[PDB]
């Protein structure tokens, strides 16, 4: 199991930590952004 | 070796057998978990049973009686708290793998999407190519052209 | 008896596991050998051509 | 019996929690709504 | 209707909800696109010759 599951990191590098924020800064704006707009949008 | 473009094909091929062959897989994995979940509510109904025994035992006055009746649950319960614990970490891999396979299948399907269009693309290359290949045959090339043939007789 | 049945209660648990993972390596494996690599993957020999 | 019900769950994924509080929560409009228009029907 | 008679907790899930088959939206629109730019140019071709 930590053997195959070792080349999975190899052959598909995961997230990084930098980009890993990012799907969570931009997403937190893609939320807030989006909703921002369907916020006013109602109002 | 073969044609490439044939292992394209092929290649895939042998991908659809792994995701059912994953699929059967994990079935049998969500198999188990309930057989345990369903062991769990039978045994603590056992419990149950003795607390509804428990109950009755220390009612009247009879409290000697209970304690052995606890003293009998505690093994039951030995059993509900161990294999409770065990469940619910059970239940973090079945849902970290279940992620996996959806994440595998929109891959595949987006990777066999593109293979047609570069197929495609590979067509109209070596029909670009043997189109206009054979074209400078007769007059568009300079020298060797077969059409200048006809005015040096 | 008690300690067998648990004893054989985990022997499928991690025979699925082991069947995830030879699922995991095999499904990805292949999946690099199209265009993921950045070199010797089948992909860029299309465009070579 | 828990082998091939786990495949029904595989073929076919239940309804999420999400989606199970549309057809309780949208429901409990499309009841309350429907009724009101009712109720302000008749009255 | 989510956020509508004051359950903006539930929206907040849905919109969650929609920006993954947005991303799809955005990658597969983007594709789509540019695959124009090779249809057009090939017809062209066949076209002149």
């Amino acid at each position: 199991i930590l053997e195959l599951e070792a080349e999975r990191e190899l052959l598909n590098p995961p997230p990084s930590p930098l980009d890993k924020k990012f799907e969570q800064w931009e997403e937190q704006q893609a939320v807030e952004a989006t909703l921002a707009a369907m916020k006013a949008r109602r109002s | 070796q073969e044609a490439p473009e044939d292992l394209l094909e092929r290649l895939l091929g042998e991908m659809e057998l792994e995701l059912i062959e994953l699929r059967r897989a994990l079935a049998q994995t969500i198999a188990t978990f309930k057989s345990t979940e369903r062991q769990r509510d039978a045994q603590q109904l056992i419990a149950q049973r003795w607390y509804e025994k428990a109950q009755a035992a220390l009612d009247r006055g009879n409290e000697q009686l209970a304690r052995e009746a606890l003293g009998q649950r505690q093994s039951y319960q030995s059993h509900t708290e161990a294999l409770g614990k065990s469940l619910g970490e059970q239940r973090a891999l079945v849902e970290q793998v279940r992620g996996q396979l959806q994440k595998l299948e929109r891959k595949y399907l987006e990777l066999k999407s593109q293979k047609n269009l570069y197929l495609a693309r590979l067509k109209s290359a070596i029909a670009a190519q043997k189109i206009e290949e054979i074209a400078g045959n007769l007059d568009n090339a300079s020298a060797s052209s077969l059409f200048e043939r006809i005015e040096t007789k």
